RNA sequence: AGGGGCCAAGGGUGGGGGUGUUCACCCAUUAAAGGGGAACGUGAGCUGGGUUUAGACCGUCGUGAGACAGGUCGGAUGCUA
RNA sequence: GGGCCAGGGUUCCACGGCAAUGGUCGUCAGCCGUGGGUUAGUCGGUCCUAACCCCGCCCGUAACUCGGCGCGGGGGAAAGGGAAACGGGUUUAUAUUCCCGUACCGCGGGGGUAGGUGCGGCAACGCAAGCCCGGAGGGUGACGCCUCGGGGUAGGCGGACCGGCCGAUGAGGCCGGCUAAGCGUAUAAGCCCGGGGAGUGCCGUAAUGGCGAGAACCGGGUGAAAGCGCGAAUGGCCCCCCCGUUAGGGGGGUUCCGCCGAUCCCUGGGGCCCGUGAAAAGCCCUCCGGGAAUUCCGAUCCCCCGCGACCGUACCGAGAACCGACACAGGUGCCCCUGGGUGAGAAGCCUAAGGCGUGUCGGGGGAAACCCGGCCGAGGGAACUCGGCAAACUGGCCCCGUAACUUCGGGAGAAGGGGUGCCUGCGGGUGCGUAACCCGCAGGUCGCAGUGACUAGGGGGGCCCGACUGUUUAAUAAAAACACAGGUCCCAGCUAGCCCGAAAGGGUUUGUACUGGGGCCGACGCCUGCCCAGUGCCGGUAUGUGAAGCCCGGGUACAACCGGGUGAAGCACCGGUAAACGGCGGGGGUAACUAUAACCCUCUUAAGGUAGCGAAAUCCUUGUCGGUUAAAUGCCGACCUGCAUGAAUGGCGUAACGAGGUCCCCGCUGUCCCCGGCCGGGGCCCGGCGAAACCUCUGCCUGGCGCGCAUGCCAGGGACC
RNA sequence: CCCGAAACCGGUCGAUCUAGCCCGGGGCAGGGUGAAGUCCCUCAACCGAGGGAUGGAGGCCCGCUAGGGGUGCUGAUGUG
């Protein structure tokens, strides 16, 4: 099917997805150069996981 | 030194060496809680099936107190034969009665060794025990090996012979058909020889075909060194 | 000459296939029902024989309905 | 559908939509013949249907009128002869 | 097994190891029902050892 | 037509049959079918049959593991200067 | 190419871009940025239970986060078992789920009537079920193998009609013509039932075969798929003629007849067997019926009101979303395996629906050498080489014919020889009436060649080994090795033997001598001599001997201690035992004649190599002789004195069989004499892109020397980058 | 002084690789040969003889079906 996620696993996948953003520009102003790179960036292909 | 051997694996009860118990069929019980004396008990052959692991045919019997149990099938049984259990069972084939109640010089199978333990003796295809002599003290019965064991006279047994004779009369034919049989039973196979097994694998025999030390082994020999002709009294076929 | 031994081909050697041809041939023979007496009994399975006419199923030898050992039991008497 | 292998509960009829899409459907297996069991014969006046279908179908199909619908009339043809002999003596 | 490693490796596909209900590391083996890291399923206790493993992360945390 | 000796390397000094064979044995030719050296010329050229891996068999030896320049089948030949 | 499981995890979808990423560019994208999307009573999860697992308890263990049994409970298949649904429409992205239509599960009401808790028919049997809590029982759920036949229809194709199109001539071709799940009403070979009553005994199936425990043969009954109608004039295809920047639309007509050929799917027989081939949830029936019944009751019959706890659904699913670090020529399950032509074909080629030209770097040199794939080579026909390795040849199909050998099964598709196209006209078979195919026959006739392509065995003989099929060093050895069927020796009476375990306990064992455990040998055919001296095993042991204990004596105020008897297994000792491990010898002398020695002496150490086979998968050695080659350290046959054979540490021999070792013959052939030319991809140049191995230095050559195998020291010579 | 290896041992962690064992499922174009089994005709008193059919077995053959294996080329690659 689907497969075939468990509800929770989708919660976890969703979280990893959240971590896989790019910071916003304004924080960056607030910082005035700065913590960047966002360090977690996870690529779907590039990386695994956990499950 | 070398690994545990082929026999030592067996003893673990690990699964390559574990009998299936889920494709296999019932065991014999005669049941002594309704006793032999003050009998009450006849039954009807409900069906006859082949039991895989006995390599013999077996009977389901429907008793008239309402219990269903298997009894190892006699030759020349019909489905709808009545089998009786007790001493006041008729003296005929497939009927079960105590040894004392059974005549001398009649063929008998499924003999008890402790009264009321359900048959622990003569439960193979086509082979049969002979009642040679009977005395109220002890009844001596002659076993399939030619060898006489004394049993209590209040053991149960069934009159007749087992069914499924000729069993080794027909050959096994090929390695395929044989493979098929061993799955039906349990018997570690294909089984090779120790002689071209390496010195690690097996106590006798090296790289090439020749035995190490003598094949013939002690009766006080170690576990894992008791392979070959075990405690042989003689060997060969000559003076 | 060949029996049912033709299945084997070239193979198994004389004695086994000769045995096989003989044992199967007799196995094939019409056998007299112990129940009725008409020549109905055929082999369902190993050691299991059944009479088409009466429907009786009974245990017997693997190849033949009756073995020489089975025959001995009848002779001692009830 | 979700079963791919042609397993037993799986088995297939071709179905047409008019769309002309032509999609595979599973079919329920076709009926095994209930027996007398007292002597093995397929029973007259005893249905065939799928074991699910019998739930939502009628009971008339599921029996004949005579006692023990499960066995054949001739096998019952034995049984009454016995029952009376039994009341008589 | 030896070489031809590419030819071989179609399993791993199946998974036998996860984020654990108890610890949260990547070792709750679905098949055994055992966490390799924490020891959940196996034991009431957390896995901890003289060598250690578990301890090392904790000290490191301090 | 030889035997034996001197000068002389300019040139020539082969083809096949057995053998893993350098050697050697033989055949038919040939003028003659010479010898020796070059990492016993020549594997960042080939070939890989043999010698001396790991599989196996026989003989001998050895209690046995196991061995043999005894016999024997099979057993990879990397690199963009 | 289409749909999906695992697995991945936003890769999906839109908009805006290109710094990075993509084996090159990039305006594209799977990248970057920013937003958004997976909706379920009727799909599946969830339920059941399997092989099996865990927990408590009992018990073990020093003890446990350890351990096996026995109880009791609970868990275990997103391809087992199993309640119920399809079609069409719509979205940027989702949909059997949202919408529309039609259908329906479970539970819970309500209202009627069968129902004095069912009436009516001799019977084979009729439906508008059978009041009821409870537990019981019984069928069905429910299961191994492969043919053959019977049915279903997805669907391939000719003819005819209706439109669209293409179009020398206006023909022929292409194309659209569809009907769902759910219902209602019908299924019918199996399988029962009456009548009848097996005459040389009859009859049937494709077939085996049925019958007097009911034939032949007549009427019934009875249980898969299938048809029609509802569903449905719709809807969905397909056109036509008008409205136009646009939007939103409108009116129309066709939407068809047969007959014919098929995977699968479902249903009977039948063949098989030293695999005799899980459960339960649930239904359906029945037994009893706790109670309620006549003001009654009940709702399987109708019709109708209400409701649906929870998770999942995106996309990919692959020569770029998986896994291999890589978008890797790898390799991982199913389903479409019946598209057309072909032809035995799920084959090749070509071609249709469908998909793509991102198996993601381009261009140039007619492109020389060299290298990979591949094409062709006269004459000769393996002279090459360890070796015909490689390669070639044969080739499909039909007909003829077919040896040695043999386990009579096979060898065998032996071998060898002939034929095969198109056309024109016939005949046969099956059927029904000229369909759908298939099998033959005659005539005419073209090419070099008719399996013209693609597909497509070279053959023959001796020998060695191993019976075969299988397996083997996953990844330098596929073999002769291994298994193997067959044969034999051995052990055990089940409270066993053997084996596992620290222990409790456990495997075999739902097992019981036709068992089941352990070795040896390794199909068949003929056989398997001889030895128990040595080793080993086994049985036994008066006697000697043989520990600790106890006893007695001595010693010690006790004790250590010392001595003797008593001394079990064990040893010495006796017998058996080689299909247990193993062994199985030497000299001399002698026969009409030269040869040898059938012959006769002698001694070790138990016995003295027997049936066989042998210069061997035997040193010397290329023995010798013979075959075979012109010529053969080969092979083969023979002799055989075997350096250093031999009988279940199996001997010999062997049909059939082999990606096994070796040898010969015929065909054939660029392996060779002896190489050429061609073709495509590289090479080589350009443009863009862009690494590695490794790195004291460097324009030498020759000799001498030197760690004795130098560019660099020494002496000459060559020497522009 | 510093570095340097093959071990050994103790407690742990793997059968998603792979080996065998078990449950429950699935896959495998087409073609050949032709056994037992069964039947008939003609010819013979019988013994049998000749012919043809039917059936359909195989650790079976052919096969680049799918799939499994991997012999030779000691070819191609051998910083793939």
């Amino acid at each position: 099917m689907a497969r075939n996620k468990p509800l929770a696993k989708k919660l976890r996948l969703a979280k990893a997805l959240k971590q896989n953003r790019r910071v916003p520009v304004w924080v960056i102003v607030k910082t005035n150069r700065r913590v960047l790179t966002h360090p977690k960036r996870r690529y779907w292909r590039r990386t695994k996981l956990k499950e | 030194m070398g690994k545990s051997l082929i026999q030592q694996r067996r003893g673990k009860g690990s699964p390559t060496f574990k009998s299936p118990s889920h494709r296999f069929r019932g065991a014999v019980k005669y049941i002594p809680l309704n006793y032999t004396q003050e009998k009450t008990l006849r039954g009807v052959v409900e069906e006859i099936m082949h039991d895989p692991g006995r390599t013999a045919p077996v009977a389901r019997v429907k008793f008239e107190n309402g219990i269903e149990k298997l009894i190892i099938a006699p030759e020349g049984l019909l489905v709808g034969q009545e089998i009786y259990i007790g001493p006041d069972a008729p003296i005929a084939v497939g009927n079960t009665l105590p040894l004392a109640k059974i005549p001398e010089g009649t063929y008998v199978y499924n003999i008890e060794g402790i009264p009321g333990d359900g048959g622990k003796y003569v439960r193979a295809g086509g082979t049969y025990a002979l009642v040679v002599s009977r005395e109220p003290d002890k009844v001596i019965v002659q076993l399939p090996s030619g060898e006489l064991k004394a049993f209590n006279p209040m053991c149960r047994a069934t009159i007749g012979v087992v069914a499924g004779g000729g069993r080794l009369e027909k050959p096994l034919v090929k390695a395929g058909k044989a493979y098929y049989k061993y799955k039906a039973r349990n018997k570690f196979w294909p089984t090779p020889r120790g002689v071209k097994m390496n010195a690690v694998n097996h106590p006798f025999g090296g790289k090439e075909h020749h035995p190490g030390k003598p094949t013939t082994t002690s009766r006080r020999a170690p576990p894992g060194r008791k392979v070959g002709h075990i405690a042989a009294r003689r060997t060969g076929r000559r003076k | 000459k060949v029996g049912s031994a033709g299945r084997f081909g070239a193979r198994y050697g004389l004695k086994i296939r000769r045995r096989v041809a003989a044992v199967e041939a007799k196995m094939r023979q019409k056998h007299t029902c112990p129940v009725c007496g008409r020549k109905a009994v055929k082999r369902i399975s190993t050691g299991i024989w059944q009479c088409q006419k009466c429907g009786a199923t009974f245990a017997g030898g693997a190849y033949l309905p009756v073995t020489p050992a089975g025959k001995a039991v009848r002779r001692i008497t009830e | 559908m979700k079963p791919m292998y042609r397993s037993r509960s799986w088995r297939r009829k071709y179905v047409r939509t008019p769309g002309g899409r032509v999609v595979i459907h599973f079919e329920r297996k076709k009926p095994k013949i209930a027996h007398c069991a007292m002597c093995g014969r397929p029973l007259n006046g005893i249905p065939r249907g799928r074991p699910v279908e019998m739930r939502k179908l009628p009971k008339t199909k599921k029996r004949p009128e005579r006692p023990m619908p499960h066995l054949c009339p001739r096998c019952m043809r034995k049984v009454m002869k016995e029952q009376i002999r039994a009341q008589l003596s | 097994m030896g070489s031809g490693t590419a030819t071989f490796g179609k399993r791993n596909s199946t998974p036998t190891h996860i984020r654990c209900r108890r610890c949260g590391r990547v070792s709750y083996n679905v098949k055994k029902g055992y966490c390799a890291a924490c020891g959940f399923g196996r034991s009431r206790r957390l896995r901890k050892y003289r060598w250690s493993k578990k301890w090392k992360k904790k000290k490191n945390a301090h």
